[PDB]
C-alpha cells in the first residue's frame, strides 16, 4: 500500500501516544503509590545484619523447636523460614 | 468540644448533591456519553452477510454434525 | 462463492420472507433481554450490602439504644482525629 | 386482540391517522430506524386494527385503514430487497481485503450479474405492486441499485435517472 | 466486459490535519479509561 | 542488608491450634486453581498458597478459647474468597461467546470492536455474581481484616 | 525535471492498478499540476484519462488527489523537488479509468436533498422579484459559491465508511443554503427531512472538508449551524410533515427525491 509518514494513520497514532501515555502513566503510578502506602503500612520491609541471630531470636520470642522449622534462602538478600511439618 | 447536637444535615446533603450531581451528570448530559452509539453505526451498522462462513457457524454445525443432531 | 438466484422476496407483511433485518430485530429483543436481566446484580447489591464495623454494632443498640433515640454525649477529638 | 381498552371512533381516527404518518414518513433507507421501530409499529398496529374494525366502512377511517396496511406492505417488501442488495454490497468489501489490499481478501461473489439481475427485476416488481409509494422504493430499493451500478455494470430502466 | 476498480483505504496515505488528530484523542478517552482501569484491576490482583 | 521472611503471629497461632487436616470441598479446589497469579515484589497480601494453607487445617468447632476463634473466623473469611473465585470464568466465557455469536454475520472489525469490552465487561459480571454469591457483601469490618492478614511478615528484631 | 506518477488503471484489462513514473521538464511546462498532465497526455502517453475543462477553477471537473491531499488540478502549483509528485484519482472512488472517479452517487445525494425554491403561492400575475434584503442575502455569501467539486466529499471519514447513507459535506452545505435563503417557504419541511441520524449526524467535526476546499468554504462552519437550528426548532409534528410531503411527491418520476 501507500504509505507516508504525514498520513491520517501514522499521524493519529503518534498524536494519541503523545496525549494519552502522559496521561496514563502518571494514572497508573498513582494506583501504585496508594498500592505501596497500603503495602509499607501492613508489612513493611526491615533489615537484619546476621540471619542467623535474627533466626535464632525469632525462635526463642515465638517458641518454636529450630529442628521442625525449614530455613531457605529464596534470593540473595531474601530468606524465609517455613514450618517443615506443614500440610 | 461537647456539643449537646451536631448539624450533619448541611454537610450530608453537600455530599450527596456533589456525588449525585457528577454521576447523573456523566450519565445524561454529555454527548461523549452516546460514543458507543457512533461507533457501532460508523463501522458495524449493515456490514453482515449470510453467505460468508464465520468461525461461530461453522462449529454448531460441525459439533451437530458430530452428535448426529 | 454463488448467491442463491431464485430468492422469493417478500410481497407484503402476510407473506415475509426471512432476512438478517428480522434477524436483526431478535437480535434487539436478546440484547434487551439482557439488560433486564442484568439489572439484578445492581439491586442484589443495594438490597443485601451491609456496612458495619462488627457484631458489637447490633448489640450496643440491643442494650444501649432500642428505640433509637437515648441521646450520647459527643466528644469531638474521638471521630474528628484531633 | 385481547384487551379491554374501549376507544370512541376520533380516538380511534386520530391513533390510525399518526400511526399512518409516523411509517411513512420514516426514513426507511436507514435499516437501523426499521429495526428499531418495525416492534413499536407492530405493537401499535395491532391496537389500531383492533380498535378500527366497526370503522372499515367508515369514510374517513376506513381509507386511513387502507394506506397505512398498503404502506406496512411496502415496508417490509423495500426492506426485504434491500437487505438482499446490503448482503451483496458486504460481500464485496469483504472481498477486497484488510485495508482495501486484497491482504486476507475472501472469495468474491461469481454470479454478480445475477444477482443485478434478480434485485432489478424484483425491483420493476416492486413499482407495478406499490405504485402509490415510488417514493419509498426510490429510496431504498432505488438508491441500492445505484450503490450496486458502481461495483457491476449492468441495464435497468431507470439507470439513466441515477446519472448512469 | 469493463470494471471499475475500487481504491484502497485511503487511512494510509491521505493527509492529517492537527484538528483531525484531536478528534479521534477525543472519541478515545473512554476507551483509554477502560483500558487504565483494567490495568490497575490487573496489577491489584498480580502484583506484590 | 537482609530481609528475613518469617510466618506471621496469626499463622503462629493457626499452626499451634490445628487438630487435623480439612478436607477442601469441590468449589474451593476449583475456586484455588482458578486464582491468578501474584508475584511477590515485596510482602504484603494472600496469595493461593497461602490461602490452601489456611483452608487445610481444621479447629475444633466447639472451642471457647479466644484465640482459636479467631483461627475459625479467618478460615471463614479465606474460604468466601476462594469460593467466589469461580464466578470469574463463567462471566468470561459467556462474556466472550454471546455477543460472538451475536455478531456472527458481521465483519471483522465489529468484532474487534465489541468483543473485548464485552469480554471484559462479562467477567466483571461474573466477579460480582461470584463475590455476591459467596457472602462477601454481608462480612463485617472485623471479618475482613481477618482473612486479609498476611501470612508472611518481615522479621522485625527486637 | 520533475518526477510525475500517476494512478493508472485500464477498465478492460481489470489489472490490479499502479503508479507509472513520468518525468516531464519544469521549463516547458506550466505551473498548475492540469498542464503537467496535459504535457504527458500529449507528449509521453496519450492513453492517459483525466477530467479537465475551466483552467479557472470555477467548474470543479478536475478534481484529484495529490500528495494525499485533495484538490482541483488547475489551481494546485506545482512544487518542484527530489520526491516524486503523487497523482491518484479522489479517495474511496470507484476509478473508471485512470485518474477519472465515479461519483454518480454523489450526483444522486444532491438530487436527493430538492435544491430549487419551494414557495406556497405561485407568483402572482404582475408580481416582480422576490422582495430580500441585503442583510438576508448576505447570508448565503459562504454557500452559494460551491462547484460541486467533491473535494471535501472524499475527504470526510465519515463519507469513507457510509458513502450510501451520509450526504457528505458538499450536499449538507447546500441543504443548508436553501434552509437560510429567505426566499424558501419550506424552512420546517427541509429540516425534518435532514434531520436523520445517518443523513446529518454522521458529521464528527473533523474538518477534513474545510480544509481541502478549493474555494476556501466552510462546509463544517454550515454543517454545525443547521445542527444547532434543528435542535433548537424540533418539533413532535416534524415526523408528519416529512410524510406529508412525500404524498405530495406521489406522481413523480423515477430518482432520488424527498421522500
Ligand atoms: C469496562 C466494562 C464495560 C465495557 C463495555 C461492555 C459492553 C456491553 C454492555 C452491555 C449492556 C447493554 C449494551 C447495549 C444494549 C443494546 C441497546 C440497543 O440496541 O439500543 C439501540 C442502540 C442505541 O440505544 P440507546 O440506548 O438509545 O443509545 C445509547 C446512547 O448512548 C444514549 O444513551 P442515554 O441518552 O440513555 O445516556 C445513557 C448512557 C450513558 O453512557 C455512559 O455512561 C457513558 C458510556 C460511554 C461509552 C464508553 C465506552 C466506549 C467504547 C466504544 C467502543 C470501542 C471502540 C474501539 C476501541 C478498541 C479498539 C481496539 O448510556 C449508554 O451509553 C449505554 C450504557 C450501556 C452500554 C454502554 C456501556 C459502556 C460502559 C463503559 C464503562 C466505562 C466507563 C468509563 C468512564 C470514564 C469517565 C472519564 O442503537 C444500536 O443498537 C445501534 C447499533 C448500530 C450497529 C448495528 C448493530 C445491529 C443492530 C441490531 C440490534 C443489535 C442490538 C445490540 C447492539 C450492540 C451490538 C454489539
Ligand atoms: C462521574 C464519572 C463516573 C464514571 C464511572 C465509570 C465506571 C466504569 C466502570 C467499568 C468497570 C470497572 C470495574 C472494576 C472492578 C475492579 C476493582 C474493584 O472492584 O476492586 C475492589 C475489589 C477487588 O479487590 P480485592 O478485594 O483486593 O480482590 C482482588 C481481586 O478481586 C482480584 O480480581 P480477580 O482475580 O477476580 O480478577 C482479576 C481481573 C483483572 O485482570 C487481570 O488480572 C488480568 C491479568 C492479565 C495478565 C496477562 C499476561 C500476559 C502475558 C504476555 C506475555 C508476553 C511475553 C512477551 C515476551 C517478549 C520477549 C521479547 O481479571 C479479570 O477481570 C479477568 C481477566 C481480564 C478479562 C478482560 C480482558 C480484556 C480487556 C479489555 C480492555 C477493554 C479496553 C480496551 C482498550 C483499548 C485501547 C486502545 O472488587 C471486587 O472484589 C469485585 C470485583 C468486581 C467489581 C466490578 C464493579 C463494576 C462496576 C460497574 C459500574 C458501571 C458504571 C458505568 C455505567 C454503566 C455501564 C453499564
Ligand atoms: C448438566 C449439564 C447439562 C444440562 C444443563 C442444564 C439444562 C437446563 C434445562 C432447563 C433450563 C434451560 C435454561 C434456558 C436456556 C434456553 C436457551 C434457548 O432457548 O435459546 C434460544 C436461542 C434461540 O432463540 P432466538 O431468540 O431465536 O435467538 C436466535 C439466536 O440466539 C441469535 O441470538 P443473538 O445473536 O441475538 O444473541 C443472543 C444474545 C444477545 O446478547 C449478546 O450476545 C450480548 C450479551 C451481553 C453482552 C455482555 C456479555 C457479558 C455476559 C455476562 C454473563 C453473566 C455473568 C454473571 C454470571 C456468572 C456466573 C455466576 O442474547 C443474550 O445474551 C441474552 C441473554 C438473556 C439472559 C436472561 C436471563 C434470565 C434471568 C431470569 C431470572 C432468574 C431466574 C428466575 C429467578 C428470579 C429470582 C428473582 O438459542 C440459542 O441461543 C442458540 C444459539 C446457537 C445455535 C446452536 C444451538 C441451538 C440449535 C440450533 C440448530 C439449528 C439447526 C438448523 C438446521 C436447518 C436445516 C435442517
Ligand atoms: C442549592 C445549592 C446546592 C449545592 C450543592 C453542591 C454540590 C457539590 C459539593 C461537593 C461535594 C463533594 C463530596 C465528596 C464526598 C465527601 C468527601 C469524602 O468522602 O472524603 C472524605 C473521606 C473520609 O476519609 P476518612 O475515613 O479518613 O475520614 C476520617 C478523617 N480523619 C482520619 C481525619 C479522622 O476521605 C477519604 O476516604 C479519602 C479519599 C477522598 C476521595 C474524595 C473524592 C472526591 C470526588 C471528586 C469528584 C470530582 C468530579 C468532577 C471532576 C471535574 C474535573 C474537571
Ligand atoms: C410517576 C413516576 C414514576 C417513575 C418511576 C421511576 C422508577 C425508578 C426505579 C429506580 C429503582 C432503584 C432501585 C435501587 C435498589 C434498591 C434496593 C433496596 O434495597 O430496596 C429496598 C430498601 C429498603 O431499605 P431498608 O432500610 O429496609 O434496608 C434494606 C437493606 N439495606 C439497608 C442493606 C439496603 O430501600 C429501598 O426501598 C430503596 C428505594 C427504592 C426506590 C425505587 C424508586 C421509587 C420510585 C417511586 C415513584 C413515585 C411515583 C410518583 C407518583 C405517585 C402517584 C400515586
Ligand atoms: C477493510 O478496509 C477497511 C474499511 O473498509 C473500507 C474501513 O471502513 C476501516 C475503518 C474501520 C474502523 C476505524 C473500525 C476499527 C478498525 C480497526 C480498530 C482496525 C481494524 C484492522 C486491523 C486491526 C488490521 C487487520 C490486522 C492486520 C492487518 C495485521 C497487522 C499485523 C501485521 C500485518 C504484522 C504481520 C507481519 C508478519 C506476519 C511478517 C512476519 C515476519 C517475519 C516472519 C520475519 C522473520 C525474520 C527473521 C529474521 C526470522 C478500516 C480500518 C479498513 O481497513
Ligand atoms: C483534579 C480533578 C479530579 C477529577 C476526578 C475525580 C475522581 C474522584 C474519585 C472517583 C469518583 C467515582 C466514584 C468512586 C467511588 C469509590 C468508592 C470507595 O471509596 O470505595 C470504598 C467504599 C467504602 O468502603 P468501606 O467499607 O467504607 O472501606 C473499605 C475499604 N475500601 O466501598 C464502597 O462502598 C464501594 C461501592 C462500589 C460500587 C460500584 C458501582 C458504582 C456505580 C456508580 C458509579 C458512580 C461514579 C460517579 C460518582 C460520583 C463521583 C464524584
Ligand atoms: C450457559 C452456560 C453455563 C456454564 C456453567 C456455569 C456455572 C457457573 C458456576 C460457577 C460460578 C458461580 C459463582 C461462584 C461461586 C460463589 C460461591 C459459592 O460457592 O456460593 C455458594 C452459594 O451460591 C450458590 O449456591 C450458587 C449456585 C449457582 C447455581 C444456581 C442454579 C442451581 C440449579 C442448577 C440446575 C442444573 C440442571 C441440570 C440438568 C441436568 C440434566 C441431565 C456459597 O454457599 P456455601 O456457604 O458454600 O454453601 C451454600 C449451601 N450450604
Ligand atoms: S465545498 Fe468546496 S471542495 Fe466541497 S464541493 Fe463545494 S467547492 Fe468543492
Ligand atoms: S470532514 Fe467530515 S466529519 Fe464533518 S466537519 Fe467535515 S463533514
Ligand atoms: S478544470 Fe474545472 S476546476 Fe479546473
Ligand atoms: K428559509
Amino acid at each position: 500500500m501507500m504509505l507516508r509518514y504525514d498520513s491520517l494513520l501514522w499521524q493519529c497514532t503518534l498524536a494519541a501516544g503523545i496525549w494519552f501515555i502522559p496521561q496514563d502513566v502518571a494514572a497508573i503510578s498513582a494506583f501504585l503509590l496508594y498500592g505501596r502506602s497500603k503495602s509499607r503500612t501492613i508489612n513493611q520491609p526491615v533489615y537484619v545484619d546476621n540471619i542467623d541471630t535474627a533466626a535464632n531470636e525469632y525462635f526463642k520470642r515465638k517458641g518454636l523447636d529450630p529442628t521442625k522449622m525449614i530455613m531457605m534462602r529464596k534470593s540473595s538478600k531474601i530468606t524465609e523460614i517455613r514450618y517443615g511439618e506443614m500440610y | 468540644n461537647k456539643p449537646v447536637v451536631v448539624n450533619t444535615s448541611g454537610v450530608v446533603n453537600t455530599a450527596v448533591l456533589g456525588i449525585s450531581g457528577a454521576w447523573l451528570y456523566f450519565y445524561c448530559v454529555p454527548l461523549r456519553r452516546k460514543e458507543w452509539y457512533d461507533i457501532m453505526m460508523d463501522y458495524v451498522h449493515h456490514k453482515r452477510t449470510q453467505y460468508a462462513s464465520n468461525f461461530p457457524d461453522k462449529a454448531v454445525r460441525t459439533a451437530l454434525r458430530f452428535a448426529k443432531v | 462463492a454463488r448467491v442463491p438466484e431464485d430468492i422469493e422476496f417478500t410481497k407484503n407483511r402476510y407473506t415475509r420472507r426471512y432476512n438478517l433485518a428480522t434477524e436483526d430485530r431478535v437480535k434487539l429483543l436478546n440484547w434487551n433481554a439482557f439488560c433486564i436481566a442484568v439489572t439484578a446484580l445492581p439491586i442484589a447489591y443495594v438490597y443485601y450490602s451491609w456496612y458495619e464495623s462488627s457484631e458489637d454494632t447490633d448489640m450496643i443498640y440491643r442494650t444501649m439504644d432500642p428505640m433509637r433515640e437515648a441521646k450520647a454525649d459527643y466528644y469531638l477529638p474521638l471521630l474528628r482525629g484531633h | 386482540m385481547l384487551t379491554v381498552d374501549k376507544f370512541t371512533r376520533a380516538e380511534a381516527l386520530q391513533r390510525a391517522s399518526n400511526l399512518y404518518y409516523q411509517v411513512l414518513g420514516t426514513n426507511w433507507e436507514d435499516g437501523l430506524n426499521l429495526v428499531l421501530d418495525v416492534p413499536f409499529w407492530e405493537s401499535e398496529l395491532e391496537k389500531v386494527d383492533h380498535m378500527c374494525e366497526p370503522y372499515l366502512c367508515d369514510d374517513e377511517i376506513g381509507p386511513i385503514i387502507r394506506n397505512l396496511h398498503e404502506t406496512v406492505n411496502c415496508m417490509y417488501a423495500c426492506e426485504d430487497v434491500r437487505d438482499h442488495i446490503n448482503e451483496l454490497l458486504e460481500l464485496s468489501s469483504r472481498a477486497e481485503g484488510v485495508m482495501g489490499s486484497g491482504a486476507a481478501a475472501s472469495e468474491e461473489v461469481e454470479n454478480m450479474p445475477e444477482q443485478c439481475g434478480m434485485v432489478t427485476k424484483a425491483y420493476e416488481d416492486l413499482l407495478a405492486r406499490y405504485p402509490e409509494h415510488h417514493p419509498k422504493i426510490e429510496q431504498t430499493v432505488g438508491h441500492g441499485l445505484a450503490v450496486l451500478r458502481q461495483l457491476e455494470k449492468f441495464n435497468f430502466k431507470s439507470s439513466h435517472r441515477y446519472f448512469f | 466486459s469493463y470494471k471499475s476498480a475500487h481504491q484502497e483505504t485511503p487511512l494510509t496515505y491521505y493527509r492529517a490535519t492537527q484538528h483531525a488528530t484531536s478528534s479521534i484523542n477525543h472519541r478515545l478517552a473512554y476507551i483509554n479509561a477502560v483500558f487504565v482501569i483494567w490495568v490497575c484491576d490487573s496489577l491489584n490482583d498480580v502484583d506484590q | 542488608a537482609n530481609l528475613l521472611l518469617v510466618p506471621s503471629d496469626i499463622t503462629i497461632i493457626e499452626e499451634k491450634n490445628k487438630i487435623a487436616k480439612r478436607r477442601i470441598r469441590l468449589l474451593e479446589k476449583t475456586g484455588l486453581a482458578l486464582m491468578f497469579p501474584v508475584f511477590h515484589w515485596r510482602y504484603s497480601k494472600l496469595d493461593k498458597h497461602d490461602m490452601y494453607n489456611i483452608l487445610r487445617r481444621k479447629f475444633d468447632p466447639s472451642a471457647s478459647d479466644p484465640a482459636i476463634d479467631i483461627c475459625r473466623r479467618r478460615q471463614e473469611s479465606v474460604r468466601r474468597r476462594v469460593i467466589a473465585q469461580n464466578g470469574l470464568l463463567p462471566g468470561l466465557l459467556l462474556g466472550v461467546s454471546l455477543p460472538w455469536w451475536s455478531l456472527r454475520r458481521y465483519n471483522y472489525q465489529s468484532k474487534l470492536i465489541v468483543l473485548p469490552f464485552c469480554a471484559y465487561f462479562g467477567a466483571i459480571c461474573g466477579r460480582i455474581a461470584g463475590h455476591g454469591l459467596s457472602w462477601r457483601w454481608v462480612e463485617t469490618d472485623r471479618q475482613r481484616m481477618l482473612g486479609n492478614l498476611p501470612a508472611k511478615v518481615y522479621y522485625r528484631p527486637k | 525535471m520533475q518526477t510525475f506518477r500517476v494512478y493508472r488503471y485500464d477498465p478492460l484489462l481489470q489489472d490490479k492498478p499502479h503508479m507509472q513514473e513520468f518525468n516531464i521538464d519544469l521549463a516547458q511546462c506550466g505551473p498548475m499540476i492540469l498542464d503537467a498532465l496535459i504535457k504527458i497526455k500529449a507528449t509521453q502517453d496519450s492513453t492517459l484519462a483525466f477530467r479537465r475543462s475551466c483552467r479557472e477553477g470555477i467548474c470543479g471537473s478536475c478534481a484529484m488527489n495529490i500528495n494525499g491531499k485533495n484538490g482541483l488540478a488547475c489551481l494546485q502549483y506545482i512544487e518542484p523537488g527530489a520526491a516524486p509528485i503523487d497523482i491518484q484519482p479522489l479517495p474511496h472512488t470507484y476509478v473508471l479509468k485512470d485518474l477519472v472517479p465515479d461519483l454518480s452517487n454523489f450526483y444522486n445525494q444532491y438530487k436527493s436533498i430538492e435544491p430549487f425554491l419551494k414557495r406556497r403561492r405561485a407568483k402572482q400575475p404582475g408580481e416582480k422579484e422576490y422582495y430580500q434584503s441585503i442583510e438576508d442575502r448576505e447570508k448565503l455569501d459562504g454557500m452559494y459559491e460551491c462547484n460541486l467539486c467533491a473535494c471535501c466529499m472524499t475527504s470526510c471519514p465519515s463519507y469513507w465508511w457510509n458513502p450510501e447513507y451520509y450526504l457528505g459535506p458538499a450536499v449538507l452545505l447546500q441543504a443548508y443554503r436553501w434552509i437560510a435563503d429567505s426566499r424558501d417557504e419550506f424552512t420546517t419541511e427541509r429540516m425534518a427531512w435532514i434531520n436523520d441520524s445517518m443523513r446529518l449526524y454522521r458529521c464528527h467535526g473533523i474538518m477534513n472538508c474545510t480544509s481541502c476546499c478549493p474555494k476556501g468554504l466552510d462546509p463544517a462552519k454550515a454543517i454545525a449551524k443547521m445542527k444547532a437550528a434543528i435542535a433548537a426548532a424540533y418539533e413532535p409534528g416534524w415526523t408528519k410533515i416529512v410524510a406529508q410531503e412525500s404524498i405530495a411527491n406521489k406522481k413523480r418520476e423515477s430518482g432520488m427525491m424527498y421522500a
